[PDB]
């Protein structure tokens, strides 16, 4: 599931930004 | 070690011996059954994503992109460089553009991810049969994440221009830029990167003062309509209704909007 | 969901140029 990929980087993402 | 590889993006930086750049940044590589497929799946994943950057790359190698060897490829700009290499733990404390390494890094996946979603929903549908893609047209990867950054020079220098032909010829001028069936859950995921995957556009209004007969309006709108490039459309309209002028233009020559504001500021706006 | 992902690329975006620059 492609989505479940999404979520991987966009928690991955926000996690850079808000470390 | 035969073939794992992921791929980390490094940040090069010029300087002022202006002849060649160095390292200012790079992005860090994180270390049952479900689990030796978890790792084989960011494998082919990784893999896929080195092979469709290159084949975007092949479109871009007017614009600072040179693909140098086939796990790697460059990103000239003027004052940094980017490398994207898929390359394994073997081979080769934090700095400045670690984070921005990063970060262009999870952007790149993410493209991979849209793409996804997009041949799905060309599949889920359109199709009762096959995708059909082109490289050009929906593989985009490199393109909305270099366009952002030479949008950004773009708008710079065209602000320099705007300074120095009009701002500085007519006194009381400034300027001010502004901002331009059921699959839906599909359509909403990918709705949701359209803010990383539209094509960049600012408006730069100029600021001009009135003269008490009739007020000249001026303003630019910078774009880049393949990602890549710079399209400026100029609007020029002093309305005296016995004078009454509109200039509608369109120039993908920066050397021509010096000549065309020239033009106008000489004629219309000067005293 | 779309809010929170639009306002995270908004910050991403803006990091990554460095445009600000002032």
């Amino acid at each position: 599931q492609d989505t479940e990929k999404m979520e991987e980087q966009l928690d991955l993402l926000s996690a850079i930004l808000d470390p | 070690h035969s073939v794992k590889k992921f791929l980390r993006v490094r940040i090069f930086t010029k300087i002022e011996s202006e002849d060649d750049y160095i390292l200012s940044g790079e992005s860090v590589m994180d270390r049952d059954i479900r689990k030796q497929i978890q790792l084989l799946k960011k494998i082919i994943f990784e893999k896929e994503l080195m092979y469709q950057i290159k084949k975007e790359c092949a479109l871009l190698i007017s614009y600072g992109v040179s693909i140098e060897n086939e796990n790697k490829v460059i990103i000239e700009l003027p004052n940094e460089k980017f490398e994207i290499e898929l390359l394994s733990l073997d081979d080769d404390l934090p700095k400045i553009n670690d984070k921005r390494a990063n970060l262009m890094l999870v952007m790149l996946r993410l493209l991979l991810v849209v793409i996804f979603k997009k041949t799905l929903r060309s599949r889920i549908s359109s199709p009762h049969g096959l995708i059909n893609l082109n490289v050009d047209d929906d593989i985009l990867i490199i393109r909305p994440i270099l366009g952002k950054v030479r949008f950004a020079n773009y708008k710079l220098l065209l602000k320099k221009i705007i300074k120095d032909y009009v701002l500085d010829i007519v006194p009381g001028s400034s300027i001010t830029e502004t901002e331009v069936e059921n699959i839906t859950k599909l359509n909403k995921e990918i709705r949701a990167f359209d803010k990383l995957l539209n094509i960049p556009r600012r408006e730069l209004k100029i600021n001009l003062p009135l003269t008490e007969h009739k007020s000249p309006n001026l303003s630019l709108m910078l774009e880049s309509p393949n990602y890549c490039n710079a399209l400026i459309h100029i609007k020029f309209s002093a309305g005296t209704e016995a004078n009454a002028v509109s200039f509608d233009t369109t120039f993908s020559d920066f050397k021509e909007v010096e000549d065309f504001l020239h033009f106008i500021v000489a004629e219309y706006i000067q005293q | 969901d779309e809010k929170q992902i639009e306002e995270l690329l908004d910050n991403c975006i803006e990091t990554f140029v460095a445009e600000k620059t002032t």
